[PDB]
């Protein structure tokens, strides 16, 4: 029994062990409650106006589409504090386990923007953190290990499997199936059992509500569309749930392409992987035959993850989202030409949406379109991995 | 089948608690895993709890985690593992059989597909890790639909609605958790709480077997004490495969001692 | 003959050569014709709101301050893109390079955050960057490196001298004397010639105007003082600007301590060195008895400097202002208890201003003060050389 | 005293330009480089411009940057120059001794003081590099009141406020900048621009002497052809010390060639 639907279509639902299924119950519980609580939101939002700094720029680019008739905006969660949309429901998050009288907090993290937001919001709420992080997401997302740890938060490498997000999830769920009586998981996306894809949705959707409100100040209208990477799909929900019922507005879901989906090398799972049941959901997933779980990639740590939310996977069956990949070196185009041509350094997540929409333009240059991408992170992540690329590849 | 329901009986006629080990299929590889079970079986296992090579194994600590990957390393598939099932099965008739699954490779490639596949080599019940009662319904439906018995968990943190709905959707045992977190032997669970024990008793719940952390004879005693019908153990066996992966012959008769001596302990 | 006046009391001047004072009468003509044109002003502002996402916030400390009399805001200039206020006043002047017809950036950076904010405007505005650095600052700025050339900035490591500011502001002045015709000198603090110290504190005053309102509007009156750290001046003096006349209001100025002033490594010339004529101003300066100029030391690269802008002299002459030194083990920290307690990474710059901010509670801490503190960027790079030093230290 | 005013006139009247040769002092140490000046003194140099080694030279190139390294690099001081001048001095009696200064070792100690030590030594002109006519006033005050010429810049972007300025305030001689940019034998200057020589003379300001990027005699004789009244080389000399300094009878030699071939050329 639960007080919300934790289905979207076929997809979701709350698929842990049973020893868990109080610990889910109570969030949603508390999640309902703080939702129609004055005194809740204003704290929210206090936190958010004033600590993090919302809300953020909606910034028109000036040189990357000059010759088109693409007028595109970025929607700058790169400014938000700890350089990630991530923040936003962290704080939510962390009020929430405030609200139900937790002291600790268990997070995952990929590129380590999550794990940021856990140990800020941690340190600033009072709450002792502990963060799982693959160890090849330790090595090449390092900068946010410094962070995390600066910020008294512990960060445990995690060695088994592919040692990146997917196995960063297990051991933070296996942790908390032990611990819940004292610590919050603080999941960090869109995706998990109920009630977190709900939750993150509904911690996130500032974004896509801030995007409506200044695209109509400055534009007089709707965006043709908007546009955002795709890992578990935090970053994208937020952006598009205002939109849902803006049938005018398309929105675009990108996935990493890594090597290119022939290579097998992805983490395209939405469009290029088959519904299971894994990480407390059903949903798209990439699985061999026999229904293991496959290993993703992508250059990118945030969007490595083998699974995607369960509210993506349902708006694109009934065709109100579309989903679209890139691969690594399109983000790399992308973040090279951001950084030269608008002078912001993008997180290589963010890359893969701009790269989409550099692609929309390119693609149709005479066709008029107004766009918002969602520029997710900063990329101070990422300057290290980038540079040693482009210097190997003899740039 | 009614494997277990005459297990059971016997031992219940005897005054004794089951002692249930648990171990990866194909750990290290098929022929020592199925040389693994003969001596458990002959050491004195009432029942087995048996699991499929997962990848990603969320209820379990690093013993049975390295167990999976043990398995993987030799090649072993779920279509490998009914291979091995049903050659079990045709040596040892009576022995019930219970299967730990995640829910994807029961999902994978058809719920009632995985349970007919299970019927016919004729395991007894299917315990899926990841799948609470309150997701359950196909998955106890095509369990009951091919004479398997699904196998519900009892938690410490269980509330009297978690109690009924175990009592009505379980067959074959319920499992009584001994404490929150994963698998592993070096966590000791509590003792079985009566409450719960006496609780199932009065919904005609299929009989308790007591699991996590359970590694000593002391602990099988307890259970049993407790009013529990036996006591399952993993970690424990699985740790004397991984010591003694070079001596297979030690390896052998270092289970046949230790299971001899769990279930010595279960008689009361 | 100028049209504003280059001194601040006995302060300040225009101590270049010959050559350069046509480019400094252009530059002075062109921002007081700026200052009264509404189309420059609007696009000044847009860039402020829309791409470096002003205003910033002013954060409440929730922890810091316990048990005390103390409150404590934090004006977050940390926020700001690029990751510091150097970005404010790089925009103002990106502007007048191209109100100029100058299509080439010259500038010098310490920190990298100048440097940072120079590539980034220029890649905006459609200028090409160069920028002296000391070799030492390449190193232990190392990020803010990557940051520039990402964004296809030419970065020039100055190896003359102490290898820090000062010899990056050298060779900065030394290529502007042949290069003014097409290159604009983007001088980065509110120091040098005249009119660099004015168009450095008018294109920084919003920092002081958003305090002012942000802390009426939450507190109901003034701060009893505003506390900044001071390299060259320009993030104290846009913050001190608007604050000058309200004479209630106390202006705190930090200069770097190093190893503490009585070892001579330090860069706090304001209070310990004696006016001298060097970077085309008149300004106190650490100097040798015969008047050679004295290399500076700091932990913090931004505030490696061994003199400080002719405005801060003059405030400081008169009492209206009072500057105090922080060493490098109370900025220290200060960092780290920014990041454990309030979950904010600060730069090592700010984190003089927070350590004195710091010093005045706890020294005092039943004094009923309602204080700010310009948290002038933030610490990503820095994070590298704390680490360092925490860890040879043996924590 | 009047020893410009006096050398021009015997210039004049043997229709010659002047030649002028910088070099720093104590570069490369003090009694090299008093060897130096009387090497340059006697292969033909007219005067002389003499830098006083300071820490953050800003109109000087790497060549004399480096000049002023090796000077530190023994010892040199303020007070080690003025000594050095003094004996300079001693030994010759009239040729011009120009100072080439930065405002910070003017400044230290006193402006009045510094123009009062000058003129104890014998010195005849000092030019202060970043000081402009607009900041002029207490130093060609003080350098008047001591009987020294203060010497200021005509750069080639000179406009009619600046010539009449540097042609009231200026006394010994007027410098010609050759280009903009700062010191160095590598960047070729103009021909001396004929429009500033000539509204220079219509002001009856000092006579020009060309400089900076002055390495070689055909730019001499184009300066002499263009009406300066003679030109300064630094850079090219200074390299002549850098690259003979474990060779000290060498420099000397090949400094004495120089000069003489840069003065054989200012001859008309
Ligand atoms: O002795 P230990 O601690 O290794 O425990 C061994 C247990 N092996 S098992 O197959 O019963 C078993 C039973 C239930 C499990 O998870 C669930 F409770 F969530 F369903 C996992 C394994
Ligand atoms: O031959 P080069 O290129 O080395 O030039 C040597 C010049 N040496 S100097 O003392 O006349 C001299 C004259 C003026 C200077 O700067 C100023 F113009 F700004 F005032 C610097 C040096
Ligand atoms: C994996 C992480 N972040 C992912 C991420 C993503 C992808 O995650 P979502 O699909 O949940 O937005 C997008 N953009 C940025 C800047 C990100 O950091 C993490 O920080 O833990
Ligand atoms: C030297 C540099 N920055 C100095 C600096 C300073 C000191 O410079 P001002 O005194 O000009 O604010 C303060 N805070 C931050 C974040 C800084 O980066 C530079 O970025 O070039
Ligand atoms: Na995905
Ligand atoms: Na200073």
């Amino acid at each position: 029994t639960t007080l919300l639907n934790p289905y979207f279509g076929e997809f979701g639902g709350m698929y842990v062990p049973q020893i868990l299924m109080p610990a889910l119950n109570q969030l949603e519980e508390a999640f309902v409650s703080a939702q129609k609580d004055p005194e809740f939101q204003a704290q929210f939002a206090d936190l958010l106006k004033n600590y993090a700094g919302r809300p953020t720029a909606l910034t028109k680019c000036q040189n990357i589409t000059a010759g088109t008739r693409t007028t595109l905006y970025l929607k700058r969660e790169d400014l938000l504090h700890g350089g990630a949309h991530k923040t936003n429901q962290v704080l939510g998050q962390a009020l929430l386990a405030k609200r139900m009288g937790k002291s600790e907090i268990i997070a995952e993290t990929g590129a380590g923007q999550h794990g940021v937001a856990s140990a800020l919001a941690s340190a600033l709420l009072g709450l002792k953190c502990r963060i799982y992080m693959g160890a090849k997401d330790v090595e090449r997302q390092s900068p946010n290990v410094f962070r995390m740890r600066l910020m008294g938060a512990e960060v445990i490498p995690v060695h088994s499997g592919s040692a990146t997000l997917k196995d960063a999830c297990n051991e933070a769920l296996r942790d908390w199936s032990g611990s819940y009586e004292t610590a919050h998981y603080m999941l960090g996306t869109a995706a998990g059992p109920h009630p977190y894809p709900t939750i993150v949705r509904e911690f996130q959707r500032m974004i896509g509500e801030e995007t409506k409100a200044q695209i109509l100040d400055k534009e007089g209208r709707l965006p043709d569309a908007v546009i955002a990477c795709v890992g578990g799909g935090s970053n994208a929900i937020g952006m598009f749930a205002d939109f849902i019922n803006d049938t005018s507005v398309g929105l675009i879901g990108v996935e990493p392409g890594g090597h290119g989906i022939e290579t097998g090398e992805h983490g395209a799972p939405l469009k290029h992987g088959r519904v299971g049941i894994y990480f407390g959901m059903k949903a798209p997933m990439m699985q061999t035959a026999d229904g293991q779980i496959e290993e993703s990639y992508s250059i990118s740590a945030g969007l490595d993850f083998p699974s995607v939310g369960p509210q993506h996977a349902y708006l694109n069956s009934i065709g109100r989202a579309d989903y679209v990949s890139i691969t690594d070196d399109e983000a790399l185009e992308a973040f090279k030409t951001l950084c030269r041509h608008e002078g912001i350094i993008p997180a290589l997540e963010s890359s893969h949406a701009l790269a989409h929409a550099l692609k929309m333009m390119r693609e149709q240059p005479e066709k008029e379109q107004l766009l918002v991408v969602n520029l997710s992170g900063r990329g101070d992540k990422d300057i290290f991995t980038v540079h040693d690329i482009l210097k190997a590849r003899g740039e | 089948m009614e494997r277990y329901e005459n297990l059971f009986a016997q031992l219940n006629d005897r005054r004794e608690g089951a002692f249930v080990p648990f171990v990866t299929l194909g750990d290290p590889g098929i022929e020592q895993s199925l040389k693994i079970i003969d001596t458990l079986i002959d050491a004195g296992a009432d029942a087995l709890e048996l699991g499929v090579p997962f990848s990603d194994p969320l209820a379990d600590g690093p013993t049975i985690q390295n167990a999976n990957l043990r398995a993987f390393a030799a090649g072993v598939t779920p279509a490998q593992c009914f291979e091995m099932l049903a050659l079990i099965r045709e040596k040892h008739p009576t022995i019930p059989i219970g299967l730990l699954m995640y829910a994807n490779l029961v999902f994978n490639n058809g719920i009632d597909a995985f349970y007919a596949r299970c019927e016919q080599v004729g395991v007894d019940s299917v315990l899926v890790a990841d799948v609470p009662v309150e997701e359950s319904a196909p998955f106890r439906q095509a369990a009951l639909r091919h004479n398997i018995a699904p196998i519900f968990i009892c938690p410490p943190n269980a509330d009297d609605d978690l109690l009924r709905q175990v009592a009505s959707y379980g067959r074959g045992y319920t499992y009584l958790l001994s404490r929150s977190g994963v698998t592993g032997a070096e966590n000791r669970g509590a003792l079985p709480l009566h409450h719960l024990i006496e609780k199932l008793k009065e919904y005609h719940a299929a009989p308790a077997l007591q699991g996590f952390g359970i590694s000593s004879p002391e602990q099988v005693s307890a259970a049993v004490r407790a009013g529990a019908a036996g006591a399952i153990s993993g970690s424990a066996i699985v740790k004397i495969i991984e010591k003694n992966l070079a001596s297979p012959k030690q390896m052998l008769a270092e289970l046949r001692s230790f299971v001899s001596a769990m279930k010595a302990a279960s008689r009361a």
